[PDB]
């Protein structure tokens, strides 16, 4: 297997986009092998399919339906297949400049079951999927209302592992700068405030996330101030961006 | 003055 | 604006060597597919539709074309444009089509119809020639790169003069770091098209992408066959044009600062058209990796909630469309303007002087055009202007004052008492 | 009664002081000023903050509702402003407070006389934010209030309603199965009952979406969809006459297999509403004779007289 496939991959790498001359001949069979081969080498084939995706991007557009179908069928939350599928998702997001939104809803009901099943101590299954969700960016305009509740429930729990806590708080911060969360502001900030008085490990982190939200909410953030600050003062928690933004908001001077 | 047509 | 330059860098549809495009990447230009015709028509009909499409904006402007600009045609064109418009702005177009993509220098590749027969032109040369103010439309695969290059070279000119820039407008397809994606549904001249027929283009984009069943029976065939002249309100095109312009101006007045809004949208027809269409196209184009770019400091108008009403104006109108086209059914006027005037009356009914002022004053501005809703708008203005003195001054700031002043040139003596009442309050 | 004109007056000269001065005493003053026959607003406006400094659920609920009742005695624009301030502050207490019932009580405190205050978008945005919550009942109150405001503020509320419809359909088609799916079907039903003006234009899409749910295979979810179909029949009237055949076939298939499903009462009531609103009153016993047994046999098998 690896003696043949890698060589083809190497040739395709050496060809780069020029390998499109062979893809109508090779890729239909290659995908077929992925459906028929054993799982252990199926993951390696998925990784090499990801390599080809990175190589060519838009030119495997007619094959993307079968690619997504193959990914969805074998999605069983195994750590190896989960990491491989997430790598494929990230690569396909890179490849699909403006068509990932036509494949995201195919993945949502298979993602919603990941967060609300796993309870491992910060396994890569949840964390790397959260990183993938960060990578989506503007594609989440019509779908965040679906994915937000389980993501929230990851840190909202009292015994959430620290990787599961910082993740879904750094994730919110990274998505916050590019997405408007005014509609989602309550459902985001309230469960965050539920955890501000929990373990010190998040004192800066959540507050940093809140800082981004603060910059977007401004005057609207005067529904969250009495909730957020009255829990923040329970411990010694500060964040310079948050402090200057709140001073600007209460002063009415955000310039 | 006006940027559109007006019933005048 | 005086004069317009139409610079056609068309290598008769020949692809560049620095790309490898998928099979459904034979994207048309100006609703014309040059790949089905030879040089005499593949280069000519595109210019013909450009001329028609831009005469539809301003037929008065001194349109000048340059097909296959090599060296001296560029210099003669921009020198003539400088001579005609020594103080006023000069509009200037791009396509960046043909063989290798636009570069930072500002080269063209249309010397003798070859990959290697290129010309090392410079942006600095054009900026030196365009000593007067300028407007630029960059419809290119890497238009943001060209925008960044032009900003840097205009900055270089400004630095050289200090040790035309600062009176320049720029609109472009995408960002320098984001090439135009290989979407077959889009025409190749995306940023020329969207600023040219925004109505049908937005309708097509939403019909393809807004995967909703709210408007059954409507397909792109109907969208390509909508009757109307963009002013004949008996058809969907006129109503949609009016509503879209009203929505865009309202959101811009609410969001954009007055220093830029009161000059871009008021002091030139074409600048207003391009910026309105640019904000709508920005709302369309943000959905994929085609980040638009612009010169003035304009906040993101697409985020504003009133754009949702745009969809409603579509959702109602397209619901009638299958029988408007197929069965010739007469269009039924949309409730958009009545609803927004009711919203204005709601704000009046709140009876508070120092809430945020009414958002619908631009809607009133564009409703004073035609009697059928101008009457309601004038009654609402009579109610509004009895508020504190701010209500008067804002009526002058919005631009309602010139429209009511113009309405006081009619002979409708039955309407003149209301108009004089309102105008007496606006001038106070 | 004879001493009330004195006693209450005396109580006021205590209660006012207790309102000024203490969380327990101020809570008592609020609870007993609202419940009783009194005839203070400025004091309650600041005690709205004072009763909050407590950890008791009943205090929070009853004192919030009592401050809501007390701050609307007579409403005028000053009263509108005061009530809006305090009720917005209590909605902020809602997000501070993870308790569902406290938030529901605060939202249900909104009397209809303040609808004009909610007519403005600056105040309708608060309700649209109230929709953005995790509890079913809060969102139900928000949908009802917003749909009521639909009579006044179409320019502000029509896109809100359309967005909520699209979001709820997307959630039903994508969010999987669970308690949240049942809550979502109920949300769509509430939106339909409160927004007949939008659903009637879009009856065919929503009806197809509702039909597909039942034709897919989940008790409760099917029940919510079925009740929503009946409510749509009530709203739509004669528009569904073309679909009455398939709808009656589906519902009668359910009723024949009622031993395997929950709330057969809902299916029977749905047939009643469907035929009463669409005008198919006498075709089915010819088209579908078996019903003549069932409606009679149901009276000799089911033991619930309701």
């Amino acid at each position: 297997h690896t003696m043949v496939v890698q060589a083809i991959t190497f040739i395709f790498k050496s060809l780069g986009l020029k390998c499109v001359q062979f893809l109508p001949q090779v890729m239909p069979t290659f995908l077929n092998v992925i459906r028929v081969c054993d799982g252990a080498i199926r993951e390696f084939l998925f990784q090499q399919l990801g390599m080809l995706v990175s190589f060519v991007k838009s030119h495997i557009r007619p094959y993307m339906d079968e690619i997504v179908t193959l990914m969805r069928e074998f999605w069983v939350m195994n750590t190896s297949i989960q990491s491989t599928i997430i790598l494929l998702i990230e690569q396909i997001v890179v490849a699909l400049g403006g068509e990932f939104k036509l494949y995201l809803p195919q993945l949502i009901p298979h993602m919603l079951r990941v967060f609300m099943h796993d309870n491992s101590p910060g396994r890569i299954v949840s964390i790397k999927l959260l990183a993938a969700i960060q990578l989506f960016g503007a594609n989440l305009d019509d779908y965040l209302h679906l994915l937000l509740p389980p993501i929230v429930k990851l840190f909202d729990a009292p015994e959430a592992p620290l990787p599961s806590r910082k993740a879904a708080l750094e994730t919110v911060d990274r998505l916050t700068e590019s997405l408007d969360f005014t509609d989602y502001a309550s459902r985001i900030i309230h469960p965050i405030v539920r955890t501000l008085d929990q373990s010190p490990e998040l004192r800066s982190t959540a507050m940093d996330t809140l800082s981004s939200l603060v910059f977007q909410l401004g005057k609207k953030y005067q529904i969250f101030i009495p909730m957020v600050n009255k829990v923040l003062v329970r411990h010694r928690i500060n964040h310079q961006r948050y402090d200057v933004l709140i001073c600007r908001i209460v002063k009415g001077y955000t310039l | 003055e006006s940027q559109f047509e007006m019933d005048i | 604006t005086v004069s317009v330059a139409l610079v056609l860098c068309l290598n008769v549809g020949v692809d560049p060597p620095d790309v490898v495009k998928t099979t459904p990447c034979a994207r048309l230009e100006c609703w014309i597919d040059p790949l089905s015709m030879g040089p005499q028509k593949a280069l000519e009909t595109i210019g013909a539709n450009l001329q028609k499409q831009y005469e539809n904006w301003q037929p008065r402007a001194r349109y000048k074309q340059s097909l296959d600009p090599t060296v001296d045609e560029v210099k003669k064109l921009c020198t003539s444009l400088r001579r005609n418009a020594k103080e006023e702005r000069v509009l200037f177009h791009y396509n960046g089509h043909g063989v290798p993509r636009p570069t930072v220098n500002g080269e063209v590749w249309v010397f003798n119809k070859n990959y290697t027969q290129y010309i090392p032109l410079s942006i600095y040369d054009l900026q030196t020639w365009m000593g007067s103010p300028s407007i630029f439309v960059y419809d290119c695969s890497n238009a943001g790169l060209i925008v960044k290059s032009f900003k840097q070279f205009a900055l270089q000119r400004e630095q050289e003069l200090e040790v035309s820039m600062k009176n320049c407008i720029q609109l472009a397809a995408c960002e320098a770091t984001e090439l135009l994606p290989m979407i077959p549904d889009l025409p190749a001249d995306l940023f020329t098209s969207c600023l040219t027929t925004p109505i049908k283009i937005a309708l097509r984009w939403f019909c393809m992408q807004k995967c909703v069943s709210l408007v059954p029976g409507v397909t792109l065939d109907l969208i390509e066959k909508i009757p109307g002249r963009l002013n004949d309100r008996r058809t969907p095109l006129g109503e949609l044009n009016w509503i879209f312009t009203a929505i865009t101006d309202t959101i811009a007045w609410n969001v954009l600062p007055r220093d830029l809004f009161q000059k871009l949208f008021r002091q030139d027809l074409l600048v207003a058209s391009l910026f309105r269409n640019f904000l709508l196209a920005e709302r369309i184009m943000r959905s994929y990796n085609c980040t638009p770019v612009s010169s003035p400091r304009l906040p993101p108008t697409y985020m504003h909630a009133m754009w949702q009403a745009w969809d409603l104006a579509v959702d109602i109108c397209l619901s009638q469309l299958p029988t408007i086209i197929e069965e010739g059914t007469a269009f039924r006027h949309s409730p958009f303007f009545a609803e927004q005037l009711t919203a204005f009356q709601v704000w009046l009914t709140m009876g508070v002087e120092n809430r945020n002022p009414p958002e619908q004053l631009p809607i009133v501005l564009q409703v004073l055009l035609s009697q059928v809703h101008r009457l309601r708008a004038l009654d609402l203005l009579g109610r509004f202007l009895d508020l504190g003195p701010w209500a008067v001054s804002l009526a002058l700031s919005v631009g309602i004052f010139p429209y009511v002043l113009k309405l006081l040139q009619s002979s409708a003596r039955e309407l003149r008492p209301l108009l004089v009442f309102i105008w007496a309050k606006i001038l106070a | 009664p004879q001493l009330k004109k004195d006693i209450q007056d005396g109580l006021l000269k205590m209660l006012s002081l207790v309102l000024m001065h203490d969380v327990g005493s101020i809570t008592l003053a609020l609870r007993t000023l609202g419940s009783f026959e009194f005839e203070l607003t400025q004091f309650v406006r600041h005690c709205a903050d004072h009763f909050l400094n407590s950890e008791h659920k009943e205090i929070r609920m009853e004192a919030a509702r009592t401050c809501s009742r007390l701050l609307t005695p007579s409403v005028s624009q000053t009263a509108v402003q005061v009530v809006a301030d305090v009720l917005s502050k209590l909605l902020v207490v809602g997000i501070t407070d993870p308790d569902p019932d406290i938030r529901y009580c605060v939202l249900a405190s909104l009397d209809e006389r303040f609808d004009a205050h909610l007519a403005q978008a600056e105040n309708l945005q608060a309700l649209f934010v109230a929709l953005n919550d995790q509890v079913f009942e809060i969102r139900e109150l928000a949908i009802c209030t917003v749909g009521r405001l639909s009579s006044m503020n179409p320019a502000f509320v029509m896109p809100f309603l359309r967005k909520m419809l699209i979001q709820i359909l997307t959630e039903l088609e994508h969010s999987g199965i669970g308690r949240i799916k049942e809550q979502s079907a109920r949300m769509l039903g509430h939106l339909v009952s409160n927004a007949p003006r939008l659903i009637r234009p879009y009856m065919e899409p929503i009806l197809k979406a509702l039909i597909l749910k039942l034709k897919d295979p989940n008790p409760g979810v099917i029940n919510n969809v079925l009740a929503t179909i009946g409510e749509l029949a009530q709203v739509s009237g004669l528009e569904m006459r073309k679909w009455v055949d398939e709808l009656f076939i589906i519902i009668m298939d359910m009723l024949q297999d009622s031993s395997l499903l929950a709330k057969r009462q809902v299916a029977l009531w749905t047939l009643g509403q469907l035929v009463a609103s669409t005008g198919y009153v006498v075709e089915p016993y010819r088209k579908y004779p078996t019903l003549l047994e069932v409606l009679l046999n149901f009276l000799k098998t089911e033991q619930n007289q309701g």
